[PDB]
């Protein structure tokens, strides 16, 4: 039948983390994330003129 | 006891996993729809090009999408789905394979019905015998006591029709197990060479510095990544609407030319005669 | 596909040709020979005269072709590999086992 | 007299197009259901087994053990 | 409900049924033993793929052009054949078991599903009128439309290929005929007609003793003159034989038969002498026939129809076209092939030129009543009732259709008949505002089909000319004028 | 290496997602359908019948 | 039943109708103007935006920058108030040979410099006045919008 | 490995003929048909075939004699 062992159940704690090292972190792809979403944001928000005078 | 015969099932995160795919099918919108217009537009022209178009269409935004998520959205199977055999050859090389069959498996089943009764294709039959040889002995060729031998006969007949459709099943397989090979090595390799180099930082930690930078290689590797990703399905599409066009497309050449009617407010009819 | 598909195409036509020549050459009378006559009467000439004709005809004759013979050419591309091999004494049944009686 | 090829609505004709609309946003709405509910299904999740794990979690679908 | 309803009258049903079973069988009888010694054998044939039969009305829907039937007797008719196919769920029990009785419940609810017994009224006319306006308007209304769009994507083609299989001579015709729901403005049906220029030219070949000859105009007024003048036999083959003859060295100078150059079709050349057999510089063996002279072509008695039909043939319409069509002409649909749909069709089709040949005797349309005439137009599927128009466009609709039909062609039949059922609803009550035009009304005199019409030149289209502004039509007219004012 | 095996083959798992996939992909193409184009627009007001008379005078 | 009289009775009716009509469909809608629609513009910039109330803005020469003096590059949004009207300045094509900078009270302006407006000294003042730009001072052009001919449908002839 | 479709011919070249109606003229061929009780006959053989191999189910003799 149905089980639920207490196997699974075990300590968790961020302190017995390895890690990731610097090429792994660049490797993650958060930093393009970061630069791309304000690429897009500012392309699709530049895109879109108002109206203005010239001075 | 006997009678049970107990099968276990390895169930894992499918659902939500599975649904945030078709969700995003409103936000991406089909971008690939122009390009495969005009691919469908140069390999054939047929009233039924909407259907294989859709078809193209689906599948190959479900492979960018999954691509997309396998770069980006990075938990569980969005990782794994890329670097496995079983995608590659059965969630875009099956569709891809079964779609012409799907649109114009009439004419190609009737097609590989009369291949069957294998015959010499003559341009310009004007001829009298081959009709006859063809009606009373069947073929153009001498079956005198091939009944002899019907039973290899029939099956290796079935293979003489769908030759010239298996090659699609080939070049099919052999993409997408390129596609997988590309993924994983170079994935392998890749963070191969980050951990002999963490290795060397770590042991040498004048070295394990920022040293490129935290954007700057973060920003290369990400352009790298997605550029040589880009090529490859780019790669795996163009070759597999080409394949599909030199391999199963040219059956269905059908050229009209347009003759012009004269008779048009007048039509000849049964009655007009008896 | 093997370069040689021009040379086969020739070979048939050839073959194909001589035969249209074959008969021309013989011209009218055989439905007066004896072959004629037992083509006529035989199972083969009729199925395979009968696989050429419209309405999914074809499909049938390749169909039932399969389902009569083809099984057995599937089986017997299997034993070619078997025929050469190793093979020990079939423990052919006592026909004891089984019997018991009513209640 | 009324004008020609007009009458009224029935039933198929099928939806008004407002009502098209509203059946057309409920995937954007269930969006931003399901996208924290598939942050939430990952974060509060459980490997299933460990080298020390003398059990598996089993799940009988039709309860026939 | 309408399921006690129904089932109050079941009783009282049956022996109606097997009276109209009694009534089809003596007519099924006397109108094919009439067709087995008038009617000619129009072979089976099959498609360009080989595998399914394809039927035209040119060769397989026949009209008895003297049949002793009166015009309700044919409508009974008809009618009661539609009864026989609404009757299969009866069988339902018969073949699931006792459990196979809410199939038949729901049959017997909606009483348009149910042939004519349960119908309280008593005239075959009044009993058609109520079906239609109750059910079946109602279902062709909505398949019209997306029908008409079948037809208009079958001709353009899918994904963006317009340039590539439209023709820009039929354009302003096809906007004509598609889009008159956006003017309001009649259409006229020789606009229609000009669909056909997609298509090839349609021939005849007669089969002779020695070649097969092309069908003219020429050759067929020959012929009916020389039937009209009823003389002996001798004289009328001879004179059959002599046109024969001309007809056949005229197209021999004018290059053969129009077969000879088209695709798909072709006259083989005299067979090939192969290797040895080859006799020098003679590689040729002609056939047996030519050692007949040519004073004694004969024909042969047989016929072969060509419609060369590239476009517009029903074997290319597809699975969802057929069933559309036949969807809108109210005819079964589910569950067959296009093959069968197309022989529906057809039948339904020789039914209607049965009929107009049957009102044509009994003396046209104006000799038939008003509720007659609108079941007439209801069957030909070109008026919906949410429309009550007048008898003179009643008429000229009839007309209109009528001659349409004796071209033998259901695409552009269901071209002109998708027209009259595209109708619109409105967002606001108040608009569309009440008209203050009367409403339209037409005559006879307005449908012009006796002058030809050349195709309007992609965007110069031309106004319309009445028929009365052409001259000697108060000749051309009289007819018409006659049977009007009489 | 993991994907280098048999087992990831025929995966049920994958089985699964490609299922589910399909299955909601099938649910939600009347609403993928649903994109307007503007070419009927433009025949309505395009489409311009002969509005001249006849006038033999 | 309809004589032919009666028939400019309902073009005139229908005249009436379509009258109505077009009166209104001549109107369009023009281009939005909210701020509040077009603010990300100016969040994306290529540099942050100033919020200049205070100082002068002056073009001098290309070279060394004087210390204290905030560039005002091409893309440069700044926020100010223009005789009463709070409005955005976008930075666009700058001379060459020639930079211009804002230039608060506490940093000294070089020689040759050209103050192109100035704010007034107002520090205990909650809401700032901004500036005023004089006939002469700046040069500000209004787009013509030329209102092209109204499309008139040509009238066929009647002899 | 296998073949292609520029290495063989089209579902055009095959099936290439297009569809022409045949129609004979009638001389009387389809009257004075005989044999009237033929199909009597041959569903009373059918019935026969199906009686001579009908098998009812007899549950009787599984019956506990024993
Ligand atoms: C947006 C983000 C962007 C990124 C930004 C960057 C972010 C940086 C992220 C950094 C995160 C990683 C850093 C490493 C942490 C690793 C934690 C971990 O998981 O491992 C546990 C790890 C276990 O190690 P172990 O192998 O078991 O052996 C450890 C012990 O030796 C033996 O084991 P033990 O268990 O017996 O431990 C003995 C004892 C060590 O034994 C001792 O030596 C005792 C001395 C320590 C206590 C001193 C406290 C008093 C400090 C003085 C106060 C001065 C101000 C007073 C005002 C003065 C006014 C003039 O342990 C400790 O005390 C642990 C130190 C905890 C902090 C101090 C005690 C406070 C605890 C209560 C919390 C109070 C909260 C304060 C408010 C916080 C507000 C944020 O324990 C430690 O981490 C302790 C190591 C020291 C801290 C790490 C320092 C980094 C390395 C060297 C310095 C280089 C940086 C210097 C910069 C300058
Ligand atoms: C389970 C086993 C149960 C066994 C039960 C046996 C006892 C129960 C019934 C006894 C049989 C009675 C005789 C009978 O039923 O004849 C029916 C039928 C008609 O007999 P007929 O009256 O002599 O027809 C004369 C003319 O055709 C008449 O012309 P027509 O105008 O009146 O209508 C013609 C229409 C037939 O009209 C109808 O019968 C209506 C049927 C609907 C009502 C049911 O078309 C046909 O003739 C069908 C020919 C089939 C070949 C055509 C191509 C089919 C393509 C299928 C789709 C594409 C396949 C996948 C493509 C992908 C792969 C490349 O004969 C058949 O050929 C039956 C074939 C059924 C299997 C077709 C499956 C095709 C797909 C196979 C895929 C590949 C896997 C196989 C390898
Ligand atoms: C359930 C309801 C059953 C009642 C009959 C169904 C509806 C009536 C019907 O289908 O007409 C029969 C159909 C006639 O089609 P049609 O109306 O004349 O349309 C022809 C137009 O020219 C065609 O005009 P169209 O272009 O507009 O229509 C195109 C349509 C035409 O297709 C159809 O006709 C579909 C019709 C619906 C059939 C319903 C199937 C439902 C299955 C659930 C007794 C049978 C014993 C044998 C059983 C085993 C086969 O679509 C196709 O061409 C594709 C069809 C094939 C789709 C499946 C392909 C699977 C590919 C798998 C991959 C293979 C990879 C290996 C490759 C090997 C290397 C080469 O003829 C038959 O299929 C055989 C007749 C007797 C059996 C019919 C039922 C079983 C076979 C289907
Ligand atoms: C093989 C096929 C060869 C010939 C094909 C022609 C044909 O069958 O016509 C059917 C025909 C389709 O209509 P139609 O011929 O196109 O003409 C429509 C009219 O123009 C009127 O058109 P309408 O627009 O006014 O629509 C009338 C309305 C109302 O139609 C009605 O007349 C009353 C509704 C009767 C429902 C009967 C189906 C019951 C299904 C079983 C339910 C469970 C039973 C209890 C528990 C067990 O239609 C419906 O709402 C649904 C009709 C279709 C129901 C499905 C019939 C299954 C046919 C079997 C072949 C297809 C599966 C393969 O069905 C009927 O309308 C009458 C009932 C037919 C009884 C036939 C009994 C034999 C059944 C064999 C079962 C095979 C099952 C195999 C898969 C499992
Ligand atoms: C999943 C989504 C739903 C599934 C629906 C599929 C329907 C299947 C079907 O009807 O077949 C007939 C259909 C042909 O029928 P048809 O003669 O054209 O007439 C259409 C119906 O009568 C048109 O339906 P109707 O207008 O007569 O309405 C009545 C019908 C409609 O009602 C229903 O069928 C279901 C009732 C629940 C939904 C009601 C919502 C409202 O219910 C019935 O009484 C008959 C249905 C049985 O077959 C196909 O078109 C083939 C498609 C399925 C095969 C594709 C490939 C399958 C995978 C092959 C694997 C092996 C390859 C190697
Ligand atoms: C299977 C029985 C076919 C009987 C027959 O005529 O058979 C006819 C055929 C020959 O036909 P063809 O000469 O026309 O090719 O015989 C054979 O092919 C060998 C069948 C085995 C015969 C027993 C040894
Ligand atoms: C028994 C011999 C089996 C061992 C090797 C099989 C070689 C078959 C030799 C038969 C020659 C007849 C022609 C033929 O088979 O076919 C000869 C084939 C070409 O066949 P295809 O054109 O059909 O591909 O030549 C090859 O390329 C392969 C043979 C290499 C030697
Ligand atoms: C134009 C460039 C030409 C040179 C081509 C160079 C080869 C480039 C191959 C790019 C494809 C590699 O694919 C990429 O592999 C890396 C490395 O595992 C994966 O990266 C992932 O695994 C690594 C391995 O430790 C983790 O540290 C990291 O956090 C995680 O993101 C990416 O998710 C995947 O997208």
């Amino acid at each position: 039948p149905s089980t639920s062992p207490a196997d699974k159940d075990v300590p968790m704690s961020i302190l017995h983390t390895h890690g990731l090292s610097y090429v792994n972190w660049c490797m993650s792809l958060a930093p393009g994330l970061l630069v791309f979403e304000g690429f897009f944001r500012a392309r699709y928000y530049r895109s879109r003129v108002p109206p203005s005078r010239t001075v | 006891m006997l009678n049970s015969n107990i099968y276990i099932i390895i169930y894992g995160g499918i659902i939500m996993y599975s649904i945030m795919i078709i969700i995003q099918m409103f936000l991406y919108n089909f971008s690939n729809k122009i390009y495969i217009e005009v691919e469908i537009n140069k390999y054939i022209l047929s009233k039924n090009n909407i259907d294989i178009y859709w078809i193209i269409c689906n599948c190959t935004i479900i492979i960018i999408i999954t691509t997309l998520n396998h770069i980006i959205n990075k938990i569980g199977i969005y990782n794994m789905i890329e670097y496995n055999i079983c995608y590659w050859l059965i969630g875009t090389g099956l569709g891809l394979y079964i779609s012409p069959f799907i649109v114009f498996g009439y004419k190609f089943f009737v097609y590989i019905m009369d291949l069957n009764n294998y015959s010499l294709n003559i341009y310009h039959n004007n001829n009298k015998m081959n009709d006859i040889q063809q009606i009373y002995n069947g073929t153009n060729y001498n079956d005198t006591m091939i009944f002899f031998i019907k039973d290899i006969n029939n099956i290796f007949t079935i293979y003489r029709s769908i030759n010239f459709f298996m090659n699609w099943l080939y070049q099919m397989i052999y993409y997408g197990v390129r596609m997988w090979l590309v993924f994983v090595l170079h994935s392998f390799s890749l963070g191969s060479f980050g951990e002999l180099i963490t290795v060397i930082t770590d042991n040498n930690l004048i070295f394990n510095v920022f040293y490129i930078g935290l954007l700057g290689l973060g920003f290369i590797l990400y352009l790298i990544v997605i550029f040589y990703l880009g090529i490859q399905i780019y790669v795996y599409i163009s070759f597999s609407l080409s394949f599909l066009h030199s391999t199963i497309l040219l059956f269905l050449v059908n050229y009209i030319p347009h003759y012009n009617n004269k008779s048009i407010f007048n039509t000849f009819t049964n009655k007009s005669i008896y | 596909s093997s370069p040689l598909v021009p040379v086969w195409n020739d070979l048939r036509a050839l073959q194909v040709f001589t035969s249209q020549e074959y008969m021309q050459k013989r011209g009218p009378g055989f439905t007066n020979t004896l072959e004629y006559k037992l083509s006529c009467l035989n199972p083969v000439k009729w199925y395979d005269m009968m696989k050429v004709m419209p309405g999914g005809k074809a499909f049938v004759g390749t169909a039932l072709g399969l389902a009569l013979f083809g099984g057995w050419g599937v089986e017997f591309v299997k034993n070619i590999s078997v025929m050469t091999k190793e093979k020990p004494p079939i423990d052919w049944n006592n026909e004891k086992l089984g019997h018991l009686t009513r209640s | 007299v009324p004008v020609a090829n007009f009458r009224p609505k029935k039933p198929w004709d099928g939806p008004w197009g407002i009502q098209i609309s509203q059946k057309k946003d409920r995937p954007f709405i269930a969006m931003w259901i399901l996208f924290p509910l598939l942050l939430v299904d990952h974060l509060t999740r459980e490997y299933y087994a460990y080298w020390h794990s003398s059990k598996v979690p089993v799940t009988d679908v039709f309860g026939d053990f | 409900t309408a399921v006690v309803k129904n089932l109050a009258k079941l009783p009282a049903a049956t022996s109606q049924i097997l009276t109209n079973v009694s009534k089809l069988q003596t007519f099924h009888g006397l109108l094919e033993e009439r067709r087995d010694k008038y009617a000619p054998l129009a072979y089976h044939t099959y498609d360009n793929l080989k595998q399914k039969t394809t039927w035209h009305p040119i060769a397989h829907a026949w009209v008895d052009e003297g049949l002793p039937v009166s015009k309700k007797e044919y409508n009974e008719y008809c009618w009661l054949k539609k009864d026989m196919q609404r009757l299969l769920p009866l069988a339902s029990p018969f073949v699931f078991g006792i459990y196979g009785i809410l199939p038949l419940a729901v049959w017997l609810s909606n009483d348009g599903y149910l042939p004519s017994a349960f119908s309280s009224k008593k005239d075959i006319v009044s009993k058609k009128l109520e079906w239609y306006s109750s059910y079946g308007d109602d279902l062709r209304q909505q398949v019209g439309p997306m029908l008409q769009h079948r037809l208009k994507r079958h001709l353009r083609g899918t994904l963006n290929n317009e340039h590539r299989l439209m023709l820009d001579e039929v354009t302003e015709s096809y906007k004509e005929i598609f889009y008159s729901h956006y003017t309001g403005q009649l259409r006229d049906v020789r606009k229609c007609a000009h669909l056909r220029l997609y298509d090839g030219t349609s021939t005849v070949l007669l089969l002779t003793n020695k070649e097969p000859v092309e069908l003219t105009s020429e050759l067929l007024q020959k012929w009916n003159a020389i039937k009209a003048a009823k003389l002996s036999p001798e004289e009328e083959k001879k004179a059959r034989n002599e046109a024969l003859i001309e007809a056949y060295k005229e197209q021999e100078l004018h290059g053969g038969p129009h077969v000879k150059h088209m695709q798909g079709y072709g006259i083989p050349a005299d067979t090939p002498l192969l290797g040895e057999n080859a006799k020098g510089d003679q590689y040729t063996q002609p056939p047996e026939s030519a050692s007949i002279p040519l004073e004694q072509l004969e024909w042969t008695g047989d016929t072969v129809f060509i419609p060369a039909e590239y476009r517009t043939e029903m074997e290319d319409w597809g699975r969802e076209l057929t069933k559309l069509a036949n969807q809108f002409l109210l005819l079964p649909w589910r569950f067959v092939s296009n093959a069968w749909n197309q022989r529906r069709l057809v039948s339904w089709f020789e039914e209607i030129l049965q009929e107009d040949a049957l009102i044509a005797k009994e003396g046209g349309v104006q000799a038939l009543s008003d509720d007659e005439l609108k079941v007439a137009l209801l069957d030909r599927a070109v008026i919906r009732c949410d429309e009550e128009l007048t008898r003179g466009d009643m008429e000229a609709r009839y007309k209109e259709i009528s001659w349409l039909m004796s071209l033998r062609n259901p695409f552009i039949v269901l071209a002109w008949q998708t027209g009259y059922y595209r109708s619109t609803y409105s967002p606001e009550d108040d608009l569309p505002e009440a008209s203050i035009l009367p409403k339209l009304n037409r005559t006879v005199l307005d449908v012009d089909v006796h002058n030809e019409l050349a195709p309007d030149h992609p965007e110069k289209p031309l106004p319309r000319v009445h028929p009365a502004l052409y001259p000697n039509s108060h000749l051309a007219l009289a007819k018409e004028v006659a049977v009007l004012a009489k | 290496l993991i994907p280098v095996s048999l087992v990831d083959l025929i995966n049920i798992n994958i089985i699964f997602y490609i299922l589910l996939l399909y299955t909601l992909l099938l649910f939600f193409i009347p609403l993928f359908l649903a994109s307007i184009n503007y070419t009927y627009h433009y025949i309505y007001k395009y489409y311009n019948y002969n509005y001249n008379f006849i006038n033999n005078n | 039943d309809v004589p032919i009289e009666k028939i400019p009775e309902h073009a005139n009716v229908l005249l009436k109708k379509i009258d109505a009509c077009l009166e209104i469909l001549s109107k369009d809608i023009g281009e939005v103007t909210d701020a509040e629609a077009h603010e990300m513009y100016f969040e994306t910039s290529k540099f942050q935006i100033l919020h200049i109330y205070t100082g002068c803005v002056a073009s001098f020469p290309e070279g060394d920058v004087p210390p204290g003096a905030v560039e005002c590059l091409p893309g440069q949004v700044i926020r100010t108030k223009v005789n009463g009207e709070d409005v955005m300045l976008e930075i666009d094509e700058v001379d060459p040979g020639y930079q211009v900078c804002w230039f608060k009270p506490d940093v000294p302006l070089p020689e040759n410099a050209e103050i192109l407006w100035s704010y007034p000294y107002e520090p205990t003042a909650a809401l700032p006045t901004g500036t005023t730009w004089e006939e002469g001072q700046a040069n500000v052009l209004i787009p013509a919008e030329p209102t092209p001919e109204a499309a008139v449908w040509p009238p066929t002839p009647v002899t | 490995m296998g073949g292609k479709a520029s290495e063989a011919v089209t579902i055009a070249f095959r099936f290439p003929h297009r569809t022409t109606f045949l129609v004979k003229q009638n001389v009387g061929q389809k009257l004075n048909k005989g044999h009237q009780t033929f199909w009597q006959l041959v569903a009373g053989g059918w019935l026969f075939f199906l009686l001579i191999n009908r098998t009812s189910f007899k549950p009787k003799l599984a019956a506990p004699k024993v």
